[PDB]
RNA sequence: AGAAGACGGUCGAACUUGACUAUCUAGAGGAAGUAAAAGUCGUAACAAGGUUUCCGUAGGUGAACCUGCGGAAGGAUCAUU
RNA sequence: CCGCCGGGCAGCUUCCGGGAAACCAAAGUCUUUGGGUUCCGGGGGGAGUAUGGUUGCAAAGCUGAAACUUAAAGGAAUUGAC
RNA sequence: AUAUUAAAGUUGCUGCAGUUAAAAAGCUCGUAGUUGGAUCUUGGGAGCGGGCGUCCCCGCCGCCUCUCGGCGGGGCCCGAAGCGUUUACUUUGAAAAAAUUAGAGUGUUCAAAGCAGGCCCGAGCCGCCUGGAUACCGCAGCUAGGAAUAAUGGAAUAGGACC
RNA sequence: UACCUGGUUGAUCCUGCCAGUAGCAUAUGCUUGUCUCAAAGAUUAAGCCAUGCAUGUCUAAGUACGCACGGCCGGUACAGUGAAACUGCGAAUGGCUCAUUAAAUCAGUUAUGGUUCCUUUGGUCGCCACUUGGAUAACUGUGGUAAUUCUAGAGCUAAUACAUGCCGACGGGCGCUGACCCCCUUCGCGGGGGGGAUGCGUGCAUUUAUCAGUGGUGACUCUAGAUAACCUCGGGCCGAUCGCACGCCCCCCGUGGCGGCGACGACCAUUCGAACGUCUGCCCUAUCAACUUUCGAUGGUAGUCGCCGUGCCUACCAUGGUGACCACGGGUGACGGGGAAUCAGGGUUCGAUUCCGGAGAGGGAGCCUGAGAAACGGCUACCACAUCCAAGGAAGGCAGCAGGCGCGCA
RNA sequence: CCUCUGGCAUGUUGGAACAAUGUAGGUAAGGGAAGUCGGCAAGCCGGAUCCGUAACUUCGGGAUAAGGAUUGGCUCUAAGGGCUGGGUCGGUCGCGGCCGGCGCCUAGCAGCCGACUUAGAACUGGUGCGGACCAGGGGAAUCCGACUGUUUAAUUAAAACA
């Protein structure tokens, strides 16, 4: 229940859940003892990774996937992929003889860690380059803003 | 032959692409293995780079580790009861990483018996009154009593596992890759897997 | 591109090699070895384009299979073995003893040593590993593993290899107020003391010099390598002194040179 | 240790058969355009071109053309007490 | 009746300045060339034709070529002739 | 003869037209697109340097931090950090295959080329001296300065710091 | 060098074009004394191909009993040349062409903390061993077929080819086990301290699981360490190996130790790379506006395969993914780039073509060997062309260099 | 098409043969409309699932257009629904009630029942499988009448009437 909806165990890998022979009821307190990583560039790991429950392999900070290269910003605008997001980074591409620019707009599929809860479309949104872990997608998400306009 | 590579499906916007050269000998598949349990049958392949892989067709034992207790005795491969990703390849018996085997528990039970100097898998007198008494029967005393009694509330084993013994298999989960190793190394299920397993075998029952 | 590749076209060449048009459609190759092939002053071009000690290549193969040659003292009978930066080149039969130190320029110069000297080399630390039974190494830029050295050469440190015995004798750290020989791009073989490094985490770094005669410049961790503790080296360096004269400075010392020195 | 061989899988040439698509062409008869020309019929238009021309739109007529309605001034009136 | 102000329709007037000009206070602030932005032309003919696509009960509408042809067609203004 | 560039401000970004020469949709609304009024740190202050005072030039008034590191109590100010609200823009640097190009040097007899050449020297020196430069290398990426212009933020059913 | 002339008119000023003008290729015509350089079957037909050649190779150092030569020496195998043949390496470079291919190739940029890497270079390399087994080639001799760089049967005979496999090594060292034994304290059970025969393990690599956190990094599930096992079993591996040149020394006589090379391997670094990925960039076309999707389209979870990361593929779920900022489709007299030609400042056009990258060897496909190939001067099919046949069969690939045919302005 | 309930005695007769002509059914090598006024007659086609579907069009159609594939037996897998149940702790009153306090599956889980379908997979047979029965031949064109409807009881169903 909750965290097992797949078919399989759903665990995190590199903790152990089971030693245990001692008193004060069956386990800890926190019970499990969940595995995070800092992702480094100064990025702060989130409070929804550590003390949070869920568990997913391509998450940066709780998952087997390591950030480097590339650092890109986009702008969210579609949700409806599950633990992934489409990015609309936007850019004035420039032409030489008319010496003027136009818009050009590249969307990126973008993993999206289930850390971060309350991300809006239209959300300033940072990403990490990664491993390719998924046919299109090669982009965790590092950290959000949502702060031009719409409320905090 | 049988390639894997990106050059041959959609893109992203759904277009085809179009094959700019053959297929090469790296952009390249092989036919699977698909292991069932039975007497030890590998073949092993030749790779890039020269190297082996180790083909298992066949696979009758594996070293499953017992993880809290941290014996890992090698153990007959008795058979595959359940695998997360397909029925099909429960219903062949075939070996792949995460199918949740059974396995002979013998190995343990006697390690059990050896190390914690208690019974495992309740009898009336059979078992109790010739063998065990003899690994007890203490002419030492005080030293390896005083360490047998400092294995105390300890060896209150899972009751899930006790159950388990007491039948006389352990459902595992293989970790190693038969197909791609040759061996069927795993670990025994125990605590919150075990019961989640379990669960999904009884409702797989109905 | 089927496998490998097993030649090298002329002009396709390293430019610092000074490798002509006319003559043939090739240049030689580096054999494989401890420097990448476009870091490299090939036996055969060390020999008969900047001695002039041989003619042809069949000359050169010649020289070399007497055993005359003598590269990092050991004896390499391959004309094509990559000798490249800090090495030796010893040639026994005359007793001159090279290095292969870069000039100003960045053309590797022919800067002939003492035979004391020709004993030791001086090397960068590429990484430092900790193998089996907990055994560290170091690997140098010239492919040494050497094991077991001290716990305090850490990377991009410059030690004094000995050459016959092998093994460590006495390093220098990678800290500011050090001397560092540039081995790439635009500052190849100019010569001064650091000064700054900036750490830049993700892409590599900026490390800053300043020459001894006041003329600033940067360059990236890699092609920095350090030869000493401020102002005074731990080796000869080449006339010109690594210090990059403007073109116009350059053609006034060529003018006074000329006409009035004879 | 092991050859030929056979069941099944897999890639998969090739052929047969449709299917769409591009380029190329033959064709009675039809109906245009342009050019030569020392034909024929008239005179549509430019001078009020002898019914101001012109536009939109219908109908008609050997041919240019004509007529109807509503426009136009690029009119043959910048004006009419 | 006599003024002022805003914004309309126009008028006369001039070496504003433009413009091949007739003319235009806009058709001015343009080789001293850049306030913003739409649509649109690229000798004349073929031709607003053929072809497809689309709309329309139809009549037609929108979109819309080519081969081939041709040295001019065209604008304004002047002198004549009519 | 044909392809093609300049001529061609006859495709026009620089830089053409659209009353009559070809040319402004019949008219209005209208989304993408494109384009968008004004506004916030300034005079001044103090010195080195030039033509008692005036007029031109040059380092200073990146703030805060000390919650962090140190080049039984401390200073001193550097590594880190609230990184420059978030970019464009600009300047610097790093990185950039060579050949070509531009372009140093050099009497290939000249030149197009080429990368060499030149000397001391009676040769007794048993040799020597030097070259084989620099520049450019769109855009995007990276580096540190500058902050006019243009965007873009923050405290409005309230929120900034304070043993 | 930031340039204009002729042509509409009775004449004028314009709009406007046509025509001249100068470059650069491709051809062609006429012509041509000397000399230095120098492009050259790209355009059409990635159309066809006669003949010949274009990839082989040996050191002192892996096998020599051809008897083909010869020694100098016999008889202690061997001495020195040495064809052949096995062995090893190479044949994946180079060369050619540009058919395809339009975010593909390719370029700059970065990743491999997501992998492989012959070789080079440096580290590792604690009772047959006074050295084991049998097999085969050249050589010898019977042949078979019309015919091939066809081969069979019989004799032999080697190895660094192919196999097997030991001494070392310290009843010792450290993990568990522990027959037991000893000392102290206690009313005694007990509590504390020590010692200890006999067993099992007695690890570099491999696979799995657990523990603790030497050296590292913006960055670990890294490196190293500890425990449990496992062997990817003969087809995991090094475990433990063949050759040549000088020629020495033993508290000692017949033994035991010794340096200098070669060659060989498992693992790690290095190099040459290769391979995928990241960001940004490409010509025309709307008479191409919607495209993609249960025959993977876009995600998710668990596998499979693969050298590894990923719908690479399978299962089960989800319903996503791209588009007027031009997707999708069509075209290209399209290989990309470096560069070339024009040029005031802008541009316009070209780039088959000597460097870099790609792709291909009549067309499609499949694969063996190998570090590296989906090779084509390697094989297996089919198609399409074609060649001998004694008609049963057999062989083939010039977009290598010459050359031919054909196509054509070339 | 086969069967039960119920009902019959093969339709105004029997027997023996198995000739020709017939009536009604079948099958045919190779060819495939050469037959004939004329494909008349018969034959092909046929069910379902899954694909795929042109001209033309009154934009409704055309359409089962055309053209393909599959189909058995067996053994499994997956997917679709209902019903009932917690007011547990404490008190008190008669397993049941009443009161008060927690709980409050408010992601639901547990036990008990029951039609029938759909999809997928393994194996399997002398490639046989809508196995009998049932059950469209298609296309391109022209003429006429728009259509559905009606019509000459007993030679004309049409283009005639409507
Ligand atoms: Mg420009
Ligand atoms: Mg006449
Ligand atoms: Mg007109
Ligand atoms: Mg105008
Ligand atoms: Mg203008
Ligand atoms: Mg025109
Ligand atoms: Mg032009
Ligand atoms: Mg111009
Ligand atoms: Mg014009
Ligand atoms: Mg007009
Ligand atoms: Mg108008
Ligand atoms: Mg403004
Ligand atoms: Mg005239
Ligand atoms: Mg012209
Ligand atoms: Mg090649
Ligand atoms: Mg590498
Ligand atoms: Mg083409
Ligand atoms: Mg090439
Ligand atoms: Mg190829
Ligand atoms: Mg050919
Ligand atoms: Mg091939
Ligand atoms: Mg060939
Ligand atoms: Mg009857
Ligand atoms: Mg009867
Ligand atoms: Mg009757
Ligand atoms: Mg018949
Ligand atoms: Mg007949
Ligand atoms: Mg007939
Ligand atoms: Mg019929
Ligand atoms: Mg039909
Ligand atoms: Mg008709
Ligand atoms: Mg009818
Ligand atoms: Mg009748
Ligand atoms: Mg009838």
């Amino acid at each position: 229940a909750d965290i097992q909806t797949e078919r399989a165990y759903q665990k995190q890998p590199t903790i152990f859940q089971n030693k245990k022979r001692v008193l004060l009821g069956e386990t800890g307190k926190e019970k499990l003892p969940r595995y995070y990583k800092n992702i480094g560039l100064g990025f702060k790991t989130p409070k929804e990774a550590i003390e949070g429950t869920y568990i997913d392999k391509k998450c940066p900070f709780t998952g087997n996937v390591s950030i480097r290269g590339r650092i890109l910003s986009g702008v969210v605008t579609k949700m409806k992929m599950q633990r992934t997001i489409v990015i609309r980074r936007d850019y004035l591409h420039y032409i030489r003889k008319y010496n003027r620019f136009e818009k050009r707009h590249k969307n990126m599929s973008v993993h999206l860690s289930p850390c971060f809860r309350d991300v809006q479309i239209g959300d300033i949104v940072t990403v990490g380059e990664c491993r390719p872990l998924s046919k299109t997608v090669r982009f965790n998400v590092l950290k959000v803003t949502k702060a031009a306009g719409t409320k905090k | 032959g049988i390639s894997r590579d990106n050059w041959h499906k959609r893109r992203k916007t759904g277009g085809k692409r179009k094959p700019y050269h053959k297929k090469r000998k790296y952009e390249l598949g092989r036919p699977a293995a698909n292991t069932k349990i039975g007497p030890r049958r590998i073949h092993t392949v030749r790779v890039r780079g020269g190297n082996k892989k180790y083909r298992a067709l066949r696979l009758d034992v594996g070293n499953f580790s017992w993880g809290s207790e941290c014996c890992t005795r090698k153990t007959r491969i008795i058979d595959v009861v359940y695998n997360a990703s397909n029925n099909e390849l429960v219903r062949t018996k075939t070996l792949v990483k995460n199918c949740i085997v059974l396995i002979d528990s013998t190995p343990y039970r006697q390690w059990y018996e050896s190390h914690y100097a208690l019974p495992l898998g309740r009898k009336k007198g059979a078992k109790l009154t010739p063998e065990e008494e003899e690994i007890l029967n203490k002419k030492r005393s005080k030293k390896i009593q005083k360490k047998y009694d400092e294995r105390k509330k300890n060896a209150k084993i899972s009751s899930l596992l006790e159950e388990q013994f007491q039948q006389g298999k352990l459902l595992a989960c293989i970790a190693s890759r038969p197909g791609q190793c040759g061996r069927a190394d795993g670990y025994v299920l125990e605590g919150k897997e075990l019961e989640f397993y379990l669960r999904k075998i009884k409702a797989r029952k109905g | 591109a089927r496998g490998p590749k097993k030649h090298l076209k002329r002009v396709a060449a390293p430019k610092h090699w000074m490798l002509d048009k006319l003559t043939g459609v090739f240049a030689p190759r580096p054999s494989t070895g401890p420097h990448k092939l476009r870091e490299c002053l090939p036996l055969i071009i060390f020999l008969r384009n900047k001695l002039k000690y041989a003619l042809t290549g069949d000359e050169v193969k010649k020289i070399c299979m007497q055993r005359f040659i003598k590269i990092d003292g050991k004896v390499r009978a391959d004309i094509t073995y990559p000798a490249g930066f800090m090495d030796v080149i010893s040639i026994d039969k005359t007793g001159e003893n090279f290095r292969l130190i870069y000039d100003t320029k960045g053309r590797f110069a022919v800067h002939r040593i003492t035979p004391e000297e020709a004993k030791y080399k001086l090397c960068k630390v590429r990484k430092i590993f900790v193998g089996t039974k907990g055994i560290p190494h170091l690997v140098t830029h010239d492919a040494r593993t050497i094991r077991y050295p001290d716990p305090l050469i850490k990377m991009n440190d410059t030690i004094q290899i000995d050459l016959e015995t092998g093994k460590i004798t006495d390093f220098i750290k990678f800290d500011t107020g050090n001397l560092c020989m540039v081995t790439g791009g635009a500052n190849l073989g100019r010569i001064g003391v650091i000064t700054n490094r900036e750490r830049h985490p993700g892409s590599f770094d900026v490390v800053h010099v300043k020459d001894a005669n006041g003329n600033s410049f940067a360059t990236r961790l890699s092609n920095i390598f350090v030869i000493g503790k401020g102002n005074k080296p731990w080796i000869s360096l080449p006339r010109g002194k690594g210090i990059r004269l403007t073109i116009a400075e350059e053609r006034d010392k060529r003018l006074a040179a000329k006409q009035s020195s004879g």
